[PDB]
């Protein structure tokens, strides 16, 4: 939407 | 000792803002692999719109997701901080 809270937990 | 511990000027009545929702983005970002999988399931247990729909990757919809569901992550994180002590 604007400022992304779409995490995509960068574990790998 | 509370005054010397912190003060936390925390607002509970803040309106839906991206910064608001995103504060929780940083909490989930701090949490390890075990925690991310668990929490994502608790949060998404509420919204059907939950991450996007796809359960394979984890991408938190919270920009567009409800502040009511936002608070669920807050509860979790507050719990994780005090329950970091495992057995």
């Amino acid at each position: 939407r604007s400022v992304k809270v779409k995490i995509k937990l960068g574990r790998k | 000792a509370s005054a010397s511990y912190d003060s936390e000027e925390e607002e509970e009545g803040l309106p839906m803002s991206y910064d608001e929702k995103r504060q929780l983005s940083l909490d989930i970002n701090r949490l390890p692999g075990e925690k991310l999988g668990r929490v994502v399931h608790i949060i998404q247990s509420r919204e059907p719109s939950l991450r996007d729909s796809n359960p394979d990757e984890i991408e938190i919809d919270f920009e567009t997701l409800k502040p009511t569901t936002l608070r669920e992550l807050e509860r979790y994180v507050k719990s994780c901080l005090q329950k970091k002590q495992r057995k």
